[PDB]
């Protein structure tokens, strides 16, 4: 998930 | 005025240029490619913006994802609507990408852009302020009606905090109209309607397979 | 309390039975026929109800038509939602026509009925009262965002009168929650979303041509 | 229009 990656970064 | 409203003002992302490719002939495919590229970049800044909203980052990553998967197109559309308030029958997607009726017809977007211009008309007549815009964009995120929420109570609390900020803002700045906060809330159904239309329109462009789309835009279109 | 709220309570139409044909085998076609017949009859009583709303009958017949053409499916859905508040995972279309999940799957309505049950869940958690229901149904009519309005100012005035009645009702009856009126307004986007889904679903059943529909239901489906 | 007829009646 790019959405999950960006929310974590 | 209100600290939540002042916080959301400083959290507002910088302007993004569309940069339509000057080597490519004007076409429906070029206009749709340009707009999907612009949405993909704005989605990255929307994700970073959401983390400044009080309480959002304390939700589970599943709930943060759910709220953004339901609200992203409302947030994109409110941005276009706000940028367009000083214009007449034109949509300011970006400072370098202003669409009139002819351009909307050429891109196959006349019905969608006419619904976005309906939102503009009502906010112009209500003299929408930037303070109200940023607070309604945060409310739209919090009130996005995902079917997948884990912590229903925490998401209600986020709605209530942002609702209270709008109401406190209006109580202080707009004493002439004690119901202005509720008028602003009554603009949210048309935003929901126009967002659903937009998602369906671009999902159909996805299925037709003639417009390249970047990974994040695709992820959000696919979510529904 | 509030005179507009008490007026809308006495204006509320009587219950309508579905009367599914006991000679006809159970089928998707029978369930969809039964529901479209029930909507056609309720649309007649909705038109008569609207004339009791203060100011509605003073609009032009064109504006009265426009508001009802945009809001009719929201009004039908709010009725089903209100009737369902005492039930669990069941939709009370009528006292003789209560649909569970299996029945929704058999009628091809699982996705639509799950969105209607989302509306029920939120109104149950907010303990929606009949007073609030009837006032929100009138607001949904007034706030239906037709693109065809002649007298924009008169339609705004109708919205404001009904908004003021909700706010005055909540100020008197719900002092524990000074933002309850705005919470009720924040339920209207999901109603708009679920209505648009329903209209699209039944327009597609119309195009497929397997379910007979009466003239008034057809007139309202065709309007969009 | 049946809608117009009912609004007039
Ligand atoms: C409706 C709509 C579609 C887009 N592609 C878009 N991109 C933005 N940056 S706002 C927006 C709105
Ligand atoms: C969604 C929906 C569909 C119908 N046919 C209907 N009929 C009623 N009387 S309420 C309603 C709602």
């Amino acid at each position: 998930s790019l959405l999950l990656h960006l929310l974590k970064s | 005025y209100n600290k939540i409203v002042s916080h959301l003002l400083v959290a507002e992302p910088e302007k993004i240029y569309a940069m339509p490719d000057p080597t490519v002939p004007d076409s429906d495919i070029k206009a749709l490619t340009t707009l999907c590229d612009l949405a993909d970049r704005e989605l990255v800044v929307i994700i970073g913006w959401a983390k400044h909203i009080p309480g959002f980052s304390t939700l589970s990553l599943a709930d943060q994802m759910s709220l953004l998967q339901s609200a992203w197109m409302e947030i994109l559309i409110l941005g276009v609507v706000y940028r367009s308030l000083s214009f007449e029958d034109e949509l300011v997607y970006a400072d370098d990408y202003i669409m009139d009726e002819d351009q909307s017809k050429l891109a196959g977007l006349l019905d969608l852009n006419n619904a976005i211009l309906q939102l503009v008309k009502k906010y112009k007549s209500m003299k929408l302020e930037k303070e109200e815009f940023v607070t309604l964009k945060a409310i739209a995120l919090a009130n996005s009606d995902s079917m997948h929420i884990e912590d229903v109570e925490a998401v209600q609390k986020l709605q209530d905090v942002l609702h209270e900020a709008l109401q406190d803002y209006e109580a202080g700045q707009h004493m002439e109209d004690p119901r202005r906060a509720g008028k602003m809330l009554m603009t949210l159904p048309l935003l929901r309607q126009t967002s659903t239309k937009a998602v369906q329109h671009f999902y159909n462009i996805k299925l037709e397979g003639k417009v390249p789309m970047h990974k994040l835009f695709l992820e959000m279109l696919e979510a529904k």
